[PDB]
């Protein structure tokens, strides 16, 4: 499937991509003195533009008509590097910060500062909660599964209906 | 009629016209309507594509025992439930 | 192709809703 | 009186006459104390 | 009574004064008593010397008169003003203080008018008065 | 036409090229020219409803703040529109005068 | 007192202009008015919509009219595909010589506008013919306009006016509209296509002169009464039938081809006819439900009563909810208007997809026109669906009487309801803008290779489920050994799967990672949209800022600029909040409707593919680059007849800036500003000789917020339709 | 180091911009060092 | 007219009264809080409503309220 993809590698559009791309470049090259700084940065950027797309060429990433890399986010393992596991590593970081930005909140709630230390940040008291934070989905479930996590729905004030 | 019911199990007079059947024959005749409308569908369709010269009344009528062995396995639970 | 007369027959049985709208809008 | 005269006529009136008309009928009724 | 000949504070004019409708509806009045000769902001913007002893003042509202009166006893402290609603036909109806005593300060003879016996959580749904003259706030 | 039209054609033709930064202002400037209109155009009742319901789904979990959430003031939202309506329109002409000029002069 | 409006006295004594914009903002509230009896609301709403209807039907005829008399009818279908039809002739005495033949090139002596509304595809479709085919059309629809009008009045009689209980017969009007409006009308209109348009489509003359003597089929009914109807699917018009002539002609009056005609580019008029025919026996069928007069039958009220989970998950379901609707006419409104919103979508969608009138598939004008035209009209039913739906909050819900039920258990969770369609609208929005940005930033430095391009390949799949095979995805019907392929294969499918998998239509678009990201695009206008208006709704009747908001009513101003400030609190200000949003969501989803066939029908599909990743791409490559011809509509070297379409264009561009002024500026300044009038006309001489009668104000806070939507609503809709008109008559 | 400056750098705007700075500093690095990741490599 | 209606949480504070720009309301006596006084709307003939008596008043929801009604030349607040 995917018949109207094929490999970049073996895509004509992508090679002429690359070929057109270092064609410019190497014009705006001959502008310059060779050792010149402008030479040398000029240099880089096509180094750093043959690297971009080899790379590419060498992944397995399926290109379109237009001869661009399109991403496959379906759920299919051969495309995991594409979506599933980037956003594995978002879920991870994100819910971190989260639940260690809800742990603090809580702390400071019992103290006579609850209001001081939003504005003011308690730094050790912070760092303590931030440190904690590689294991919060575990103690996210567990706090869950305690009631701890969610007040009663008639413990939270609502509107007239 | 008020038809509003509470807890598990409605009370027989939402059958309209079959509140006095009973649970067996709801029950049998369910399974009856199920297993010829399912037989209908597959000699008109299944067995052989359908043509413009092979469309038989009889299955196009048969096949609306389908939905309606539903509407009476339900009726069948219902008189069940409420002793009938 | 269409004719004088037909542009009046038109014009002249427009005159039926004309009059009708006259009395409903009233009535309203 | 032909057909291709009706434009020329109509145009006029239903632009020029009939607005006014109905605007002046709508302002009388507007500022009615009865 | 009002005294339609009590004196004015002095005052170059201005175009900020009273139009039309206070000539052919109604107007209203307030006078007051000073000690001495103050200057005070007009209402309708610019500065006037209040006379000492009566002064007597016209404006188009009721809201102009009180916003004066309200100068007068925050800057000057004179709480001895009153305002009048005066009509083309000569008649005039006594407003403010109405009783004799500012509205603030509670007196007895005064008798409540549109109060509720219920807070405000306790009034019908619109539905309820529907296709009757009734408002829920009734 | 020959004004707005005509003399856009160099910052609406920018990118891949060294003006690329003034073709990416402009269309950042007009970006925050409209969304300057939400403040203009809405009233803070709106929005304090609605902060009220995001509110409770932190009650719920226990991660209200203790400063409360609060709609800008009506003088804010005023402040607050008329700021980003300036900015990005003159941000606009801005990208638009300097992608032109510095092709054609 | 100043007896206009009459309907209102706290109005009538109203001293200021205040007082007429009023009057005239509240007359068809009839609920609102003095005196009003629930029997006498009933009563003229049911003679004002006898005037509408005949207003739908004086427009028609003025439609047919005019073709019959200005247009071209006769000459246009001898080549339908070349000659423009015409509208209407133009009479304007400010027009110079030079507009006037810019005007005149449209094969007639005259002045003209061109037609875009399909009216010929569709009435040489259905079977006509001559002028004369069309004034007599005209005649007819005059006189049903007189007949509805008539009944309007006659309503209105004294022993004629219908009682409350025969407005409340909800079963006997179910019964009647399903079987009769739909049912009856579906089937008599399968008659025409049989009786007329399909012959007229094989050359063949059928009208009133002789209809009665020439059969639609030479077997007559006599298959039809024994039983032998594949009969009337024998012998379908060919492949290569030439339509309105002989050649390649069929006899089949019923079929199931599937797919296109291949000349006209349109569904084959004998799947129509029997389309029409099988439903109008589903319809007829459905409307013998409910009980009327004969026992038999359901009641809508003891359907209602019974439908109660079990489980109790859904409380008391749906018991209290048969009073609450039947007393509720704005209840009733936003279900008719809600669900013709989605219906006049789908007539949008379906149409362009799989259309139905010849040759209208190479008019790209008129396909443009039309979509445009139908997706606004159902993003305003929408919006007023949900208006009327917090309306009935305020004015006709009745807590005690929903007590537990579905209705009331909506209320009981509206923050969590609100709170995750803001979740929802915070996700799409954030990511969608942001992967737009990613591309937009990664394309100026010259790397389009570094974009962030998402296949769409859950709608592939669905596309290759329905046969077609580019995605090479194997499934369904775009896989030989599937059952559902095997189930079709003699019937629809060899004709469908020919028109699905041909290139050159719009039935299933290829689509890649530009159709992606405008998808996502509209998701974010469709739930913010309804965010606002969901919002608008379940706080109509309070919220913590204002728990008594019910008592207040729809639209009021606001509450004072106390407890923090309340601009825009009431109900109404969210369904002023929500147009805004529906316009935005509109424009991105009509401009990819536009884009997406400009590019198809200019044949470089790869300029949409590639440009459409990024949002200089939609800036660059659709509205900077087709607005030339637009705006050169007149210049300095002259007129074309673009001249109007460029003149109206500025004038949307005028219309909606002066709506910015009502927006942004409010009441009080210009009530002062108004004053400092009011006192120069009554000091200047002469001029204070005259006075006016209704003292001069400035407009109310809500009047100001309704008249800068009105402005900015009309200017949006005044600049798109001469760009989308014109874009398309100037490339093509 | 004195209470009440670190009490000052303790402030929502101060650290604010300085772990917002360190964060981008960090995303701009590991950008500058292996640029290009339109995925994960595998 | 508009409508001010003065419900029994009052606490007789007067803030509403000396709020109000027209001389609308006044305090009278009464029984039902320990001030011994709750507020009185007498003159809502000269009610232009501002409002500025609802944002004076302490108490959770409000003891006073403005229903906003029919129009006269006094309650647009017009000078000419
Ligand atoms: C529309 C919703 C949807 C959802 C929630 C998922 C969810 C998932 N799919 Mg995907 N998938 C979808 C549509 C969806 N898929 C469609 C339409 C296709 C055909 C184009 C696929 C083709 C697909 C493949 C080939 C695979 C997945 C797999 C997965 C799993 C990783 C995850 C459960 C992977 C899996 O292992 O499933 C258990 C896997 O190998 N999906
Ligand atoms: C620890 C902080 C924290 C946590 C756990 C949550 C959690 C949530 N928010 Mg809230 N939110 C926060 C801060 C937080 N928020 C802040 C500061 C704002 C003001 C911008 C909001 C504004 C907001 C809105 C408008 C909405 C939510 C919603 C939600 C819910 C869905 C996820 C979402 O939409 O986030 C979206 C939130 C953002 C994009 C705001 C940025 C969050 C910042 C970066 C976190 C700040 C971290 C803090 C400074 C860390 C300090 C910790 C340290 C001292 C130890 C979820 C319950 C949604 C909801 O109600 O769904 C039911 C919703 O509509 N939030
Ligand atoms: C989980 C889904 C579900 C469940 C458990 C129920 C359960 C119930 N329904 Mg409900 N119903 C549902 C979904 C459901 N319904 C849906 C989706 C609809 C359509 C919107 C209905 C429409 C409906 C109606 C109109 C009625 C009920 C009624 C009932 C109650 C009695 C059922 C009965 O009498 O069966 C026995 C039913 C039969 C033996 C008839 C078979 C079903 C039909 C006829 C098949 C269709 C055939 C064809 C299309 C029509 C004939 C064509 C031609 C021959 C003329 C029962 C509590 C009854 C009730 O509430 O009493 C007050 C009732 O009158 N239901
Ligand atoms: C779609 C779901 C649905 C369901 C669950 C029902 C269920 C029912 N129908 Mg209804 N009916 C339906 C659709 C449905 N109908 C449709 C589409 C039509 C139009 C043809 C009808 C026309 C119809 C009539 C005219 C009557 C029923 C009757 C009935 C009831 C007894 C039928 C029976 O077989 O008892 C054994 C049963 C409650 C009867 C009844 O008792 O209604 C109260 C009855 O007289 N049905
Ligand atoms: C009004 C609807 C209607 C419908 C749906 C039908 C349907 C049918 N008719 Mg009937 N028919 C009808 C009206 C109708 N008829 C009328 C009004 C008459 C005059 C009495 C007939 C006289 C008639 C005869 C003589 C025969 C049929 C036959 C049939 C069946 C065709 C079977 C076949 O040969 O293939 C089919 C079920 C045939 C049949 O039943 O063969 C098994 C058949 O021989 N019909
Ligand atoms: C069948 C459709 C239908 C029906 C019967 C109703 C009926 C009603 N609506 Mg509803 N409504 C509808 C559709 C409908 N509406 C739609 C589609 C929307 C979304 C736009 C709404 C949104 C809506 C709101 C927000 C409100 C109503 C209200 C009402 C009530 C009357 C208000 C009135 O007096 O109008 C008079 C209307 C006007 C005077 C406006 C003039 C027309 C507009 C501004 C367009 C101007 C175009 C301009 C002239 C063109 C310029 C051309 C250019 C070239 C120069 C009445 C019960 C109101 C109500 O009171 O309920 C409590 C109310 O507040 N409706
Ligand atoms: C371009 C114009 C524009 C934009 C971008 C917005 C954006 C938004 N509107 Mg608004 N709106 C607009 C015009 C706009 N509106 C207009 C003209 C009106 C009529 C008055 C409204 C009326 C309106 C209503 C009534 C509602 C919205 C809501 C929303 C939110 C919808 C969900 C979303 O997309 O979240 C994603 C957020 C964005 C796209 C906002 C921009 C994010 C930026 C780009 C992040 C930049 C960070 C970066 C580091 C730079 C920092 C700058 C530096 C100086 C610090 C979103 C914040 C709704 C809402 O709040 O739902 C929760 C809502 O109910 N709008
Ligand atoms: C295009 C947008 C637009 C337009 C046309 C207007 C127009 C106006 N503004 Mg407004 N304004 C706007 C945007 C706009 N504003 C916005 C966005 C804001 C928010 C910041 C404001 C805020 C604002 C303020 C604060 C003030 C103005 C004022 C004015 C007036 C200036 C005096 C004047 O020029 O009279 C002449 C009118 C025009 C030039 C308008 C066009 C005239 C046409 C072309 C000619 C007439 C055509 C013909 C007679 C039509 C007949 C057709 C009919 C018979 C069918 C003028 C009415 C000021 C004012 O009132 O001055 C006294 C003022 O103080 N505006
Ligand atoms: C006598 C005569 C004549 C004459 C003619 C003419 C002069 C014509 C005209 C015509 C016309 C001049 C027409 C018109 C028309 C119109 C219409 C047709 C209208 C309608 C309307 C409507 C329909 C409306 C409605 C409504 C509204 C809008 C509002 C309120 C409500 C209602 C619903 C009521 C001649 C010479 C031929 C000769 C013979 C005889
Ligand atoms: C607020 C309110 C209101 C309103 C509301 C609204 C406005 C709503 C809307 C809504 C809507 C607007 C909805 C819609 C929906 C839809 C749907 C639900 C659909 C479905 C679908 C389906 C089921 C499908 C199927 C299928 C088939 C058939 C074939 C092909 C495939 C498929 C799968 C696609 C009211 C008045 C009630 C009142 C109360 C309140
Ligand atoms: C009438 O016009 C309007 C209002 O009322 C007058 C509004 O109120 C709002 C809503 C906008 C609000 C409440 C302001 C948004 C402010 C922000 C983003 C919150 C600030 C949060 C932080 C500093 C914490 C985040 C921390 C870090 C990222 C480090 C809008 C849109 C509006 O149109």
């Amino acid at each position: 499937e995917f018949n109207n993809l094929i490999p970049c590698k073996e895509s004509k559009i992508f090679n002429k991509r690359l070929e057109s791309t270092i064609k410019k470049l190497e014009n705006k090259l001959s502008k310059y003195e060779v050792g010149s700084s402008s030479y040398l940065a000029i240099k880089n950027t096509i180094n750093k533009t043959n690297n971009r797309f080899h790379k590419y060429m060498e992944s397995g990433v399926l290109c379109g008509k237009d001869g661009l890399p399109h991403l496959i986010a379906d759920g299919r393992w051969s495309h995991a590097g594409e979506f599933v596991i980037p956003s594995l590593l978002f879920i991870y970081i994100s819910g971190w910060i989260g639940w260690v930005g809800r742990g603090y909140l809580s702390a400071i709630k019992n103290t006579n500062k609850a209001i001081e230390n939003e504005i003011i940040i308690d730094v050790p008291l912070a760092l303590k909660f931030m440190s904690s934070g590689f294991i919060w989905p575990l103690s996210a479930l567990r706090e869950y599964t305690k009631g701890d996590l969610l007040m009663k729905d008639s413990e939270v004030t609502i509107s007239p209906r | 009629k008020d038809t509003f019911w509470t807890g598990k199990v409605p009370p027989s007079t939402v059958l309209g016209i079959g509140e006095k059947v009973p649970s067996a024959a709801y029950i049998i005749s369910s399974v009856v309507c199920l297993l010829v409308g399912s037989y209908c569908v597959y000699e008109s369709n299944l067995l052989s594509p359908l043509t413009v010269t092979t469309i038989n009344p009889l299955y196009v009528l048969g096949s609306l025992l389908v939905p309606y062995s539903w509407g009476l396995h339900v009726a069948g639970w219902i008189q069940l439930k409420n002793g009938k | 192709m269409i004719n004088d007369s037909q542009i009046f027959i038109a014009l002249i049985l427009s005159l039926v809703p004309a009059v009708l709208a006259l009395k409903l809008a009233r009535e309203l | 009186m032909t057909a291709s005269y009706l434009p020329s006529i109509l145009v006029p009136i239903i632009g020029l006459v009939f607005p006014f008309i109905s605007m002046a009928l709508f302002f009388i009724y507007v500022e009615q104390e009865e | 009574t009002l005294n339609l000949k009590m004196p004015s504070p002095s005052f170059g004019g201005s175009t900020g004064g009273w139009l039309r409708s206070a000539e052919n509806e109604e107007k209203y009045a307030i006078t007051w008593i000073s000690k001495n000769e103050e200057v005070f902001e007009m209402p309708t913007a610019g500065a006037a010397l209040m006379r000492s002893g009566e002064n007597l003042l016209y404006f188009a509202r009721k809201e102009q008169c009180l916003s004066l009166g309200t100068q007068l006893k925050t800057q000057f402290k004179i709480d001895n003003y009153k305002i009048y609603r005066v009509f083309p036909n000569g008649e005039i109806q006594y407003l403010h203080p109405k009783d004799g005593v500012f509205p603030e300060k509670v007196n007895e003879g005064r008798k409540a008018i549109n109060t509720l016996t219920r807070s405000i959580g306790k009034n019908p749904d619109p539905v309820v008065v529907k296709f009757i003259n009734k408002q829920t706030f009734e | 036409r020959d004004f707005l039209w005509a003399q856009a054609s160099q910052v609406i033709q920018s990118y891949g090229s060294s003006s690329s930064a003034y073709g990416l202002m402009f269309l950042g400037a007009h970006f925050v020219w409209a969304f300057s209109l939400m403040f203009l155009f809405s009233g803070r009742g709106y929005w304090q409803e609605l902060i009220e319901s995001i509110v409770w789904a932190h009650n719920k979990l226990k991660v209200a703040p203790s400063i409360q959430p609060r709609a800008l003031s009506i003088t804010q939202g005023r402040a607050v529109g008329v700021a980003h309506y300036l900015l990005g329109g003159i941000a606009t002409t801005w990208a638009f005068f300097l992608a032109r000029i510095i092709a054609i002069g | 007192v100043t007896k206009f409006p009459k309907f209102s006295q706290a109005l009538a004594q109203d001293p200021t202009t205040r007082r007429i914009w009023y009057g005239i903002a509240t007359a068809h509230d009839f609920e609102s008015h003095d005196n009003i009896t629930e029997e006498n609301l009933y009563q003229r709403i049911f003679a004002s919509h006898f005037g509408h209807l005949a207003i739908i039907f004086l427009w028609t005829s003025g439609n047919l009219f005019h073709v019959a008399w200005q247009g071209n009818f006769e000459k246009w279908i001898l080549n339908p595909t070349k000659i423009k039809p015409i509208a209407h002739a133009i009479w304007d005495p400010h027009f110079g010589q030079a507009a006037l033949k810019a005007f005149s090139q449209t094969g007639v002596d005259y002045p003209t506008n061109i037609s875009y509304s399909g009216l010929y595809h569709w009435w040489y479709t259905i079977g006509i013919r001559t002028n004369n085919d069309l004034y007599l059309g005209a005649l007819f629809l005059l006189v049903i306009s007189g007949l509805f009008l008539f009944a309007g009045w006659l309503h209105l009689q004294p022993k004629f006016k219908p009682s409350l209980a025969w407005f409340k017969n909800n079963e006997s009007r179910l019964n009647h509209h399903l079987a009769g409006l739909f049912g009856v009308s579906s089937l008599a209109w399968a008659g025409h296509l049989v009786h007329v348009a399909i012959p007229e489509a094989r050359g063949q003359h059928v009208g009133w002169d002789n209809f009665l003597s020439t059969k639609p089929h030479p077997a007559g009914l006599e298959p039809f009464f024994k039983g032998q109807w594949s009969v009337y699917a024998d012998g379908p018009d060919s492949m290569n039938h030439v339509f309105n002539t002989s050649e390649g002609a069929g006899k089949a009056i019923l079929t199931f081809l599937g797919g296109f005609h291949p000349q006209t580019k349109s569904l084959w008029l004998t799947d129509i006819a029997h389309h029409h025919l099988a439903i109008a026996v589903i319809f007829i069928i459905a409307g013998h439900m409910y009980r009327t007069n004969w026992s038999i039958g359901h009641s809508l009220k003891e359907i209602l009563d019974a439908h109660r989970a079990p489980g109790g998950r859904l409380g008391d379901g749906h018991k209290g909810l048969f009073e609450t609707i039947n007393n509720s006419l704005h209840f009733q409104l936003g279900l008719a208007l809600a669900s013709l919103g989605v219906i006049t979508s789908l007539v949008a969608q379906h149409m362009y997809a799989m259309p139905s009138y010849v040759f209208i598939a190479n008019d790209f004008t008129t396909q443009a026109a039309l979509y445009t035209h139908h997706q606004y009209i159902a993003g305003f039913l929408m919006v007023g669906a949900f208006a009327h739906g917090a309306i009935f909050f305020i004015r006709d819900y009745n807590p005690e009487q929903n007590k537990n039920n579905v209705l009331a258990r909506m209320l009981e969770h509206k923050e969590a309801i609100i709170s995750h369609l803001s979740w929802v609208s915070l996700f799409l929005g954030f990511h969608t803008l942001g992967i737009y940005v990613h591309n937009d930033v990664v394309v100026a430095f010259g790397s389009p290779e570094k974009q962030i391009l998402i296949e769409p390949v859950f709608a592939q799949w669905i596309q290759a489920a329905s046969g077609k095979a580019l995605y090479g995805f194997n499934i369904l019907l775009s896989s030989s050994d599937s059952v559902a392929t095997r189930a079709g294969e003699s019937l629809w499918l060899p004709g469908w799967l020919k028109g699905v998998n041909d290139t050159n239509n719009s039935l299933f678009l290829d689509i890649g990672p530009g159709d992606f990201l405008v998808h996502h695009a509209i998701a974010l206008g469709l739930h913010t949209t309804t965010l606002i208006l969901v919002k608008g709704a379940l706080d109509a009747r309070g919220s913590k800022l204002m728990p008594d908001k019910k008592d207040f009513g729809y639209s009021f101003p606001c509450d004072g600029p106390g407890r923090g400030g309340t601009c825009d609190i009431s109900a109404w200000d969210a369904f002023y909040l929500a147009m805004f949003w529906m316009l935005n969501t509109l424009g991105w989803l009509t401009f990819y409707w536009h884009w997406k066939h400009l590019t198809l029908w200019g044949g470089n599909v790869n300029q949409f593919n590639e440009s459409s990743t990024y949002l200089m791409g939609w800036f660059r490559d659709y509205l900077w680059l087709n607005s030339s011809p637009l705006i050169n509509g007149y210049n300095p070297y002259g007129v074309n007849n673009l001249s109007v379409w460029a003149w109206m264009f500025l004038f949307g561009h005028l219309v909606w800036a002066t709506g910015f002024m009502f927006l942004i500026s409010w009441r009080g300044y210009w009530q002062e500003l108004i004053e400092t009038l009011a006192w120069a006309h009554e000091r200047t001489p002469l001029a204070n000789l005259i006075k006016w009668k209704d003292k001069p104000v400035a407009l109310s806070i809500v009047q100001a917020r309704l008249v800068g939507l009105a402005h900015f609503a009309v200017g949006y809709i005044l600049t798109y339709a001469p760009f989308v008109i014109a874009s398309t008559v100037g490339k093509f | 180091m004195n209470k009440d400056l670190l009490k000052y750098l303790s402030t929502a705007p101060v650290l604010g911009v300085i772990w917002i700075a360190i964060t981008a500093a960090i995303i701009v690095e590991f950008n500058r060092l292996y640029p290009d990741a339109l995925f994960f490599p595998l | 007219a508009h409508n001010v209606k003065i419900y029994d949480t009052c606490i007789g504070c007067t803030q509403c009264v000396r709020a109000c720009p027209c001389d609308v309301l006044e305090m009278v006596p009464w029984d039902g809080c320990k001030a011994l006084q709750i507020a009185s709307a007498p003159r809502t003939e000269d009610c232009v409503g501002c409002k500025r008596c609802e944002t004076a008043c302490p108490t959770d929801f409000l003891s006073i309220r403005v229903y906003l009604g029919a129009e006269t030349s006094r309650s647009m607040g017009l000078a000419y």
